[PDB]
């Protein structure tokens, strides 16, 4: 009954926010500097959506300037955190800003959205504390999805096609996709390969060192493969802080926004979190009572969940507060601190 | 133990508090404009408030009026570097944010503000 | 812009010391049959539960709470005194009851540093 759009627009962000319509793409194999936020830990990926709300002078000077000048920056996907070593990144797109004064406190929201991937040579701290990098740009059926016109149609459509690929693998990951949502439609999912890849890739639930090496990967078919493959051998979620605990199976996870079962939200304080959907967790333990400002899902009050046997941080409730609501009951999980299991 | 950040967390969650107009017990009147606030965070950046809420008589007293020709801008300045810890001085104002500081005897302030 | 990385602590100072003579104090909690009195402002300021009982139109006009009675009160004044002073005094002795409250009054920085020095 729920609304699948909603989530999506990041309304509890503000309603107001100054818009930009434009894109910007460097040509390919070239070489450029890009500057970095002092600190985004996420590999964002082409095409995903990321808000932020950031506090600092020298972040806010520098977004302000970026605004004005190109509109871009970069985000390195760290392959671990206390290095600070990257060698992949992925250069992120302005296109909704705010700045907010609130009684001498400054702030500014702001939504990206990935472009293009790259490769670091070597990265330069100038003087204000904003990181340079020296950066080189890497290149890139029946209407009716009835069961028998598509068995038919497709053995026909592989008879022709290799009387003497990218369909077949789009359409098995659909497939696949559609096993988690029933009301999942065709003309969401972009007809693009490479549109189609860097979607399900996203979607995907599983670790840093599978997204940085999925990132890595330059051809469309080799990431629908890899998807392929990760997608039939993921089992369930477990505490990153357990090493061995149920909290969710692979079949339990359903879609709730047009993103996927997976998205990218963010917190009061500016921290972001990656949130998984599910209607059933296990082990989580329930801490305080209802409540609704800065809700993440309009209509539904989140309440913290705990790893009970852990006492570490995982997720929320989540539950509709009236009563002809379908989902009277859900879970928000974040990626962050659960690990997939095989 | 000690926490390098409870301080100035507990005053941004006050300022909050504030913004949100919550439990605040008081207003003070300013160049005919209002500010509400709490007589317990008043008392403790200023020496006028301290004076004003330890009174046994004017401590009962949720409006209060100070001198009318107090620079509105510099009390409300002064008001957020209460709340913030924060002072944005400016070629423009640099002269009432001093003024108002001393009305409201507050020491430190109008000291820095000779230095500039 | 200026800052002053001491006036936060100034103000916490001036706050404990109303504290200590019981001036403009409004509200008093209840822990182990034994009572502090201090300020509802300060006490919604450091805890999520007091957060949500002074936000709540009923409760917020009462001026005696009591807590869940099984809380340890030395913890409590111990917590108190950290949100009035930002200075935390844990001993073996009592780290697990300091943690148990705080989770209870729903402070999370406070079990942060709990769950932190118990990992040492
Ligand atoms: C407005 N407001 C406020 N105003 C005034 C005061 Cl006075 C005040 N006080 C206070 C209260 C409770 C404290 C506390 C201080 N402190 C600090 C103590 C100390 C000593 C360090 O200061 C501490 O630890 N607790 C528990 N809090 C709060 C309102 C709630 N709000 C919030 C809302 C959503 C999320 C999410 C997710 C959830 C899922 C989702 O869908 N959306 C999300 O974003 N995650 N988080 C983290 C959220 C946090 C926080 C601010
Ligand atoms: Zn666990």
């Amino acid at each position: 009954n729920f609304d699948t759009s909603l989530p999506t627009s990041h309304t509890y962000l503000g309603a107001d926010m100054e818009e930009f319509h434009g894109r910007t793409l460097h040509d390919d194999d070239s070489c450029q500097v890009i500057p970095v936020l002092p600190q985004v830990m996420m590999i964002l990926i082409p095409g995903q959506t990321l808000p932020l709300q950031l506090f600092h002078p020298q972040e806010v000077s520098m977004v302000r300037n970026l605004i004005q000048k190109d509109r871009t920056f970069a985000v390195l996907a760290y392959s671990n955190v206390q290095e600070r070593e990257a060698q992949f990144g992925t250069t992120a797109e302005i296109y909704a800003y705010r700045e907010e004064q609130d009684f001498g406190i400054e702030i500014v929201k702001v939504k990206a959205i990935g472009r293009q991937r790259f490769k670091v040579l070597e990265l330069r701290t100038q003087s204000d504390g904003i990181q340079q990098a020296k950066v080189q740009i890497l290149p890139e059926k029946p209407v009716s999805r009835e069961d028998q016109c598509s068995y038919k149609w497709w053995q026909k459509y592989q008879k022709r096609k290799f009387h003497c690929d990218a369909e077949t693998l789009m359409d098995r990951i659909k497939k696949q996709l559609r096993e988690w949502d029933e009301n999942l439609k065709d003309d969401s999912l972009p007809s693009n390969p490479i549109d189609f890849s860097y979607r399900v890739a996203a979607c995907l639930p599983i670790d840093d060192v599978l997204r940085i090496q999925l990132l890595k990967i330059g051809s469309a078919i080799q990431r629908l493969r890899c998807e392929l493959d990760i997608m039939n051998k993921c089992t369930s979620l477990c505490c990153k802080q357990c090493q061995e605990t149920e909290i969710t199976t692979k079949n339990e996870i359903f879609s709730l926004s047009l993103c996927g079962p997976m998205a990218a939200y963010v917190n009061p304080h500016g921290y972001v979190h990656e949130t998984l959907t599910v209607y059933k967790a296990c082990n989580l333990n329930l801490i305080g009572r209802p409540s609704t400002e800065h809700s993440w899902f309009p209509g539904y009050a989140w309440t913290v969940a705990q790893c009970k046997i852990c006492a570490s941080h995982i997720g929320w409730k989540f539950t509709a507060t009236k009563k002809d609501m379908s989902p009277q009951k859900f879970w928000g999980l974040t990626r962050s601190a659960l690990l997939p299991t095989i | 133990i000690q926490f390098t950040r409870h301080a100035s967390d507990v005053l941004l969650n006050l300022n909050r508090l504030r913004s949100r107009d919550i439990l605040t017990d008081v207003v003070i009147v300013v160049s005919r404009e209002q500010f509400r606030a709490h007589k317990t965070v008043l008392m403790a950046c200023s020496g006028l408030f301290y004076s004003i809420f330890t009174d046994q008589l004017k401590c009962n007293l949720s409006v209060i009026n100070l001198d009318p020709e107090i620079n509105p801008e510099g009390f409300c300045i002064l008001l957020d570097f209460m709340y913030t810890s924060r002072l944005n001085l400016r070629e423009g104002n640099i002269m009432a944010v001093m003024a108002t500081a001393m009305y409201l005897q507050m020491e430190h302030v109008v000291d820095t503000c000779r230095k500039f």
